């Protein structure tokens, strides 16, 4: 089961934290991710996260978000500061499938995301 | 610490692979006493003495008729033509009696060896397998038992104390005066060599931080790889195997101066299938990586040479594995590189007039796209599993390969008797059916 929290209406594209919730089997086996909607394209992607702690980004955000991993609350963070009037989308929580495509391009796992707008 | 660890990784490298050039088996005949003096006598064909002298073995009989039969001609004080002394006694050289060999052969090289020393050939030849087998199952048993001794004690007191024991060790199996003797130094030194050798990698591990995991396993390889190079230099200089056993034993005594369970992978039956699909693929390839190099030691022509071609090609394997990150799905290469070790070995055995310039270069095909199938394993395990659970696996295929190299000499080394070919179709199908399992991976209703 995933889940979603933050979200919000900022005023001047200022810092906004979003929080993923994952089960425990999830959390511990597998490879997370964040989506964007980015309204006008089908599908986006931003960053991902492994057990080892290597990071990948987006070459249209990289240098602004950071995502960080909790252990104790079993949940995965994503920070975005300093936003421009360009990212009003909707953003989900996905697993993506690595043996199969791209390594992020299938997702077998979503939560309906949550909507933020500047 | 790298550097160390670097030199530990060398120093451990050609303890499983020393074989090749401590015991080899040069060309052998029986040896009949009187023949040099009619040698001596006669000397018209020093080179045909053989010829004349060795009985005819015939096609794939050579192995139990030149190197294990001799005459029973009287050569002593009998009058010969110095041309064709067996065709003037009997006229068919078919019918005299024949028997077993005595007075230890007589052997051909400028060195010497297990096998020449102890006289390991005809039905003595299931002795040579012993050696690799002892040390196998050392390594199984010290698996187990180094858990035990990293408590009580500290983990300080232990890495001194298998160093010098391989150190002396090393040097009494040098000076061992019997059989027995050399093969319980080899089975206790069989223990401390992993028992110190893991423990560099986890220190090499646990010291860099996450980012540079990947720099430093490549470090490792290259640390393999250069610790290969090297050894097959003072082989070229040092051609007695007393020698080369002082040569690589000092320098280690000379340089001395809520949470992950492994009870969670059994219960859902998503995690139930690919923790037993690359348990499967990693007994496979840890199977074929060591019968290869056994294999490719037994029948070469040209030992250096191919020998150093064969390990030279290993660095662009791991940059392969390096490239093909992020760019491509993580079961396209895995396939590919386990066909290519199938495809290889069923073409080694459909090409008798082509050698000196094609075995080289597909044994070096094969050896690149096995070595590039065990760094995919390993970016896998360190990117899906957790800590703990890799922390128990690691021992786990390392129980397993131990396994594996227990029971593979006897079945690589007792299975050319029949056919020189057979070793040769196992590799093939274990390598065609290894591509065929790894396309149940993918989990089925993925939705894009």
């Amino acid at each position: 089961q995933l889940q979603e929290s933050g979200g919000g209406l900022v005023q001047a594209g200022g810092s906004l934290r979003l929080s993923c919730a994952a089960s425990g089997t999830i959390f511990y086996y597998e490879i997370m991710g964040w989506y964007r909607q980015a309204p006008g394209k089908e599908r986006e992607f931003v960053a991902t996260i492994d057990q080892g702690g290597i990071t990948n980004y987006a070459d249209s955000v990289k240098g602004r978000f950071t995502i960080s991993r909790d252990n104790a609350k079993n949940t995965v963070y994503l920070q975005m500061n300093s936003l421009k009037p360009e990212d009003t989308a909707v953003y989900y929580c996905a697993v993506p499938d690595v043996f199969v495509g791209r390594g992020w391009d299938y997702l077998i796992y979503w939560g309906q995301g949550t909507q933020v707008t500047v | 610490a790298f550097l160390i660890l670097c030199l530990l990784s060398a120093a451990f490298a050609p303890i499983c692979v020393g074989i090749v050039f401590l015991g080899f088996t040069p060309d052998h005949h029986c040896q009949s006493p009187g023949v040099a003096e009619l040698s001596q006598r006669c000397g018209w064909s020093p080179a045909e003495e053989l010829n004349y002298t060795v009985p005819g073995l015939g096609p794939a009989g050579e192995a139990f008729l030149g190197q294990c039969r001799r005459y029973e001609v009287d050569w002593n004080q009998s009058a010969l033509s110095c041309v064709d002394p067996l065709a003037s006694l009997a006229t068919n050289r078919s019918h005299l009696p024949l028997g077993p060999c005595q007075d230890g052969w007589v052997y051909d090289t400028p060195g010497s060896s297990i096998v020449t020393e102890f006289n390991l050939v005809c039905a003595d030849s299931w002795k040579l397998d012993l050696f690799q087998s002892c040390l196998n199952a050392g390594f199984l048993f010290g698996s187990l038992g180094v858990g035990y001794f990293a408590d009580r004690f500290g983990r300080k007191l232990c890495l001194l104390g298998t160093v010098l024991v391989n150190a002396v060790s090393g040097v009494l199996m040098a000076f061992s005066p019997n059989y027995m003797s050399m093969l319980l130094f080899r089975l206790l030194q069989g223990l401390v060599s992993k028992g110190n050798w893991m423990a560099g990698y986890t220190l090499i591990t646990e010291f860099v931080g996450s980012g540079s995991r990947r720099t430093v396993a490549i470090m490792y390889q290259m640390a393999f790889t250069v610790g290969l190079v090297a050894l097959t230099g003072l082989a070229y200089a040092l051609p007695h195997w007393r020698w080369l056993q002082l040569a690589v034993s000092l320098p280690t005594f000379l340089f001395l101066l809520l949470s992950p369970s492994f009870a969670d992978l059994f219960r859902t039956p998503r995690l139930r299938k690919r923790t037993f699909i690359l348990m499967y693929l990693w007994f496979t390839d840890s199977v074929l990586y060591q019968g290869l190099i056994l294999h490719m030691g037994a029948t070469s022509g040209n030992l250096y040479l191919d020998f150093l071609y064969s390990a030279l090609v290993e660095i662009p394997g791991a940059f392969i594995a390096l490239i093909t990150i992020d760019r491509v799905g993580r079961i396209y290469p895995m396939a590919m590189s386990n066909l290519l070790a199938g495809a290889a070995c069923l073409v080694m055995i459909f090409i008798s007039p082509d050698l000196h310039w094609l075995n080289i270069i597909i044994m070096c095909v094969g050896r690149m796209g096995i070595t590039i199938a065990i760094q995919m394993i390993c970016l896998v395990n360190a990117e899906l599993y957790p800590t703990f659970v890799r922390n128990l696996g690691v021992m786990v295929c390392s129980s397993l390969c131990d396994i594996g190299g227990i029971i593979t000499p006897f079945i690589v080394f007792r299975l050319r008797e029949v056919w020189q070919a057979l070793p040769l179709i196992l590799f093939a199908v274990l390598g065609l059916l290894a591509a065929g399992v790894t396309l149940l991976l993918p989990e089925t209703k993925g939705v894009a």
